[PDB]
């Protein structure tokens, strides 16, 4: 964001397409207000029609963009909008990426599920520390989301604190090292996970086993499991509810009629 | 020369008995985890640090180094860890002073407050959740892992999740419970405050009795699970009347008053004033005023101090009808008196506290968490003195623990570290008093006040407790079939056999007949002689108790048609003496089939087709309205208009399906010409009920829902 004579340019950082979230399209435009709100209802030939109040400003052969300072118009009210190959679109207002000053940086944290957008654990907490170890404070963050903090140039270190354990596993690194700098001022650190997915695992013998009996499951490895009796339908011992695909022995430290649930979706 | 004690809880819980044997926490170490302790107070110290557990920093260090633990630090004496588990930038200082305060110096009320571990030292791991619980699950089991591992001898857990599960909880949290545990580390936890299935609209009805709601992890087979009782004391602000010194049985004159929300409130120690005006509507006033006329919580005309409407309820209500400009009220004793002496006199508001007879005294906590495990287990497992009920009766029950494991170290010096934390609960729920309910002049259910009252004195001194099949203080059969039995094992851990006379009551849940909704008080079916039994020193002996509930069947299963509870105390005394060794246990069983019962609520439409009404259905409007929004369980769906003059750019949103708007715009369950609803769909996309989905009314946890679609043949 600079400015020439009476300035107000900005000039998006080079979107770097080649691939399925490579930027195809880009406009900058302001919001105009008529009759009070920043949309309008045209009454078209075939029906009714809705559409925001946009007003495009050119991509100057500079390549900046000329926020020419007028009307009842503000930087709250200016949008730098990005259309990727698939075809999700994000926008920002103009005064939230100009909130980040020039001698400063952006970071950004997120969790890599192999899931689609909604269906994914969306809260978790980190922590940010300097080259020498502390606590980062004053907190600032980036286009009105909490895992984006702007940060002056430098070195640093973020951890993930926690997240959903009943829900996914951490796959990477807890603690990853980033570093922000005059050309690489914008890093994003991503923490891959795995999602979690629990059955009801049940063995139900057709007959009353010896007292003491302990039952057991195999896992793909050699290792046991141990289930206990059901307090409410004797027979039934399957207990335990960890998820994968198993087989059951009986020691005393001889039926099946085994049963799991898929049972998940919290 | 120091002032005396307040024994307010002492008294009750019977701490006296333990100090007088030498337990007093020495050298003993209790952690709490909760949200913030201040290690400077008045109370934070301890007598003699030669003998404590921790003797300096420079120990606490060395005991850093070896756990291996590079953060927090020694504070003093008392508090000798602590840090902060949530560091990315009171209320559990009460628990710490309820555990271990140890004050030289006197309180607001003239006498000094002595934790029931005064000479324990303390551990403070700062943790608690902020978005989605289960995301602090982790920094929990840091510090349950560190307690352990710098030596701590109990842990206070503040965590709670409502209608927990015993064997099915977070296996990380579980588990590292489990190897608390097997360092001999009671691990002690608050049973929740939110009651029953309900608590918040109205009592269950009497077809859904699986309404517990007992939270993880106290519901967890290894911790102690903490109910709550109400104090028979209070320290808080009264209000005094002078004309009114005489009457003792109002405090001499001095009230306990409430408020809710802070209308505009209280300007202490000035001799206001006021009269009585008990026509509630138009009276000559010149402006006291009785609420016995309940229609609506409306303050008076400029000068309020209501009064209560039912003689003696002593409710004080929270929400001071029976915005501001004014303030807020609620006694009645005083009312009914402060009414005489003229009409009216002068008052003011006292600013330094009083101690005063409560007004919930011995009734166990409106919020104090209930009823069964998710899966069926008998929790909480004991009560203590205590929004925050469980949470400060919690600390009562891990400063016993403290005592008793003292107790145990000294009595029992080669019993292993893996079984000396269950043997400090079960004394604690072994020797606990039984409950009754000062109302109902009943028994308090098991399911309410698990082992009963806490007594610190019997548990350190009677060698006695007791035991079920499953080897716990505390007996979960399971169903109950008209003939109940299961064996009972008592403990000696004197040197010196005893010979213990038992019997056994048993106890069912009471249903109040004209409304179909349990009352939430026991009722006592009646107490089954079981004879005698000399339990060998150092030894164990087994009886076993049977009892034929046979004649109540019809009753019972009448008035809660899907099983009721049986369940009861098994009560030992001594066979010579009828006040020594008192020892009981808890047992409850489902008469019916418990894992069974119906998982969602009736169908709106089968029950409006009955002319019955679901649990949370609201009936408000016009006949057979079921507005979207309301609780029920249905199928929804989404509407939209045909347009004839435009193409229609709106969804209309989800509703009811079945039911349609009428002219005044209300969604009513039409029935077609043979008397019936309709349910029916059409995906031809115009976005006009063409799909249905569920919404339902849950009586139980659930798992596994799915929804499939069959032929009607089929
Ligand atoms: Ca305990
Ligand atoms: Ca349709």
């Amino acid at each position: 964001f600079d400015t020439i004579n009476g300035v107000d340019h900005f000039t998006p950082d080079k979107t770097k397409a080649l691939g399925s979230s490579g930027i195809v399209r880009e406009e900058v435009f302001y919001l105009a207000k008529k009759n009070g709100r920043k949309f309008d209802v045209t009454e078209g030939k075939d029906g009714i029609t809705v559409s925001d109040n946009k007003v495009y400003i050119p991509k100057n052969p500079d390549g900046s963009y000329t926020i020419s300072k007028r009307d009842g118009v503000t930087l709250s009210d200016y949008y730098y909008l990005v259309e990727d190959r698939a075809g999700n679109v994000s926008f920002a207002t103009l005064r939230d990426l100009k909130a980040v000053g020039k001698d400063k940086a952006v970071v950004n944290f997120g969790l890599d599920l192999p899931v689609p957008e909604d269906k994914q654990i969306v809260n978790f907490t980190y922590l940010v520390r300097d080259a020498d170890g502390k606590p980062i404070e004053n907190l600032e963050y980036y286009n009105n989301s909490g895992n984006s903090l702007i940060l002056p140039y430098g070195k640093y270190t973020v951890e993930l604190l926690t997240y959903d354990t009943n829900a996914a596993k951490l796959e990477s690194d807890k603690i990853v090292s980033f570093t922000l700098s005059a050309d690489n001022n914008f890093q994003q650190v991503t923490f891959k996970m795995t999602m979690l997915a629990t059955s009801q695992i049940t063995a139900h013998f057709d007959h009353l086993l010896p007292e003491g009996s302990r039952v057991s499951l195999k896992t793909a490895q050699g290792q046991l499991i141990p289930l206990e009796q059901s307090l409410y339908v004797p027979k039934a011992y399957g207990k335990t509810v960890q998820e994968g695909t198993y087989e059951v022995v009986v020691s005393l430290p001889p039926n099946e009629v085994h049963e799991l649930s898929l049972r998940l979706v919290k | 020369s120091l002032p005396p004690v307040n024994t307010d809880i002492h008294d009750w819980v019977k701490t006296k008995g333990a100090w007088d044997k030498g337990y007093k926490g020495q050298g003993k170490v209790v952690a709490v985890i909760d949200t913030g302790i201040d290690p400077a107070h008045q109370s934070m110290r301890i007598s003699d640090v030669s003998t404590a557990k921790v003797k300096s920093k420079e120990d606490m260090l060395a005991r850093q180094k070896a756990a291996g633990i590079n953060y927090g630090s020694w504070i003093n004496d008392k508090v000798v860890f602590a840090h902060n588990y949530v560091e990315n930038s009171s209320a559990g200082m009460h628990v710490t002073g309820i555990v271990a305060g140890n004050s030289k110096e006197a309180a607001a009320t003239g006498e000094r407050f002595l934790g029931i571990a005064p000479e324990a030292q303390v551990m403070f791991m700062r943790v608690f959740a902020n978005d989605v619980m289960g995301s602090a699950e982790s920094l929990f089991i840091k510090a349950i892992e560190d307690a352990v591992a710098l030596g701590a001898d109990v842990i206070n857990l503040s965590l709670g999740t409502a209608n927990g599960a015993q064997l099915s909880g977070s296996k990380p949290l579980m588990e590292a419970i489990e190897k608390a545990k097997k360092a001999g580390v009671s691990v002690v936890v608050a049973a929740g405050n939110e009651r029953v299935y309900g608590s918040d609209h109205d009592d269950p009805l009497a077809t859904n009795p699986d309404y517990g709601l007992v939270g993880s992890p106290s519901t967890g087979r290894t911790p102690t699970s903490v109910a709550a009782i109400n104090s028979k004391w209070v320290i808080q602000r009264l209000m005094t009347v002078e004309e009114l010194e005489k009457r003792a049985d109002l405090n001499h004159g001095k009230a306990i008053y409430s408020e809710s929300v802070d209308f505009k409130n209280i300007k202490d120690s000035l001799g206001y004033d006021k009269s009585h005006q008990f026509a509630y509507v138009k009276e000559s006033t010149d402006a006291q005023d009785v609420k016995g006329k309940i229609a609506l919580i409306e303050r008076d005309p400029n000068k309020y101090d209501e009064m209560i409407a039912l003689a003696k309820k002593h409710g004080a209500l929270g929400v001071l009808i029976f915005i501001p400009s004014a303030f807020i009220s609620h006694e009645f004793g005083k009312a009914m008196s402060q009414l005489n002496g003229n009409g009216t006199g002068s008052l003011e508001f006292d600013s330094v506290v009083s101690k005063a007879p409560s007004q919930k005294g011995n009734e166990m906590n409106h919020f104090s968490n209930w009823g069964l495990t998710s899966d069926g287990y008998l929790k909480p497992d004991i009560t203590a003195p205590g929004q925050t009920g469980t949470a400060m009766a919690s600390p009562q029950i891990a400063g016993a623990s403290l005592l008793v494991k003292q107790y145990l170290e000294k009595t029992q010096p080669n019993l292993p570290k893996e079984k000396i934390a269950d043997i400090v609960k079960n004394l604690l729920m072994s020797n606990a008093q039984i409950h009754v309910n000062p109302e109902t002049k009943t028994t308090t259910s098991p399911r309410q006040q698990g082992a009963g009252l806490l007594n610190i004195d019997g548990a350190v001194t009677s060698g006695l407790y007791v035991t079920g099949k499953d080897n716990y203080g505390s007996i979960s059969l399971g169903n109950i079939t008209d003939t109940m039995t299961f064996d009972v094992t008592v403990h000696n851990l004197s040197n010196k056999d005893k010979t213990l006379r038992y019997d056994t009551e048993l106890l069912t849940d009471h249903v109040d007949p004209q409304k179909g909704r349990f009352t939430l008080t026991s009722r006592s079916l009646k107490t089954y002689q079981g004879g005698e039994v000399t339990v060998p020193a150092n030894g164990k002996v087994t009886v076993r108790v049977t009892m034929d509930v046979s004649q109540f069947t019809k009753e019972l299963t009448k008035q809660m048609p899907n099983g009721y509870y049986l369940e009861g105390f098994v009560r030992f005394r001594d066979s010579q003496d009828d006040q020594l060794n008192r020892v009981n246990i808890p047992f409850v069983g489902f008469k019916g089939q418990f894992e069974n019962l119906a998982v969602a609520e009736e169908s709106i439409y089968r029950l409006k087709s009955q002319g019955k009404t679901g649990f949370y259905f609201d009936e408000s409007g016009p006949k057979d309205d079921i507005y979207v929004g309301k609780h029920f369980t249905g199928l929804v769906t989404l509407g939209s208009e045909t347009n004839v003059s435009t193409k229609t750019i709106s969804d209309n949103g989800l509703h009811t399906l079945g039911t349609f708007k009428n002219a005044d715009g209300k969604f009513i369950l039409e029935k077609n010409a043979q008397g019936n609803p309709v349910l029916a769909i059409s995906p031809n996309g115009d976005n006009n009920q063409d799909f249905a989905a569920f919404k339902g009314v849950f009586l139980r946890k659930y798992q596994g829902l799915k929804a499939s679609v069959y032929h009607a043949s089929d």
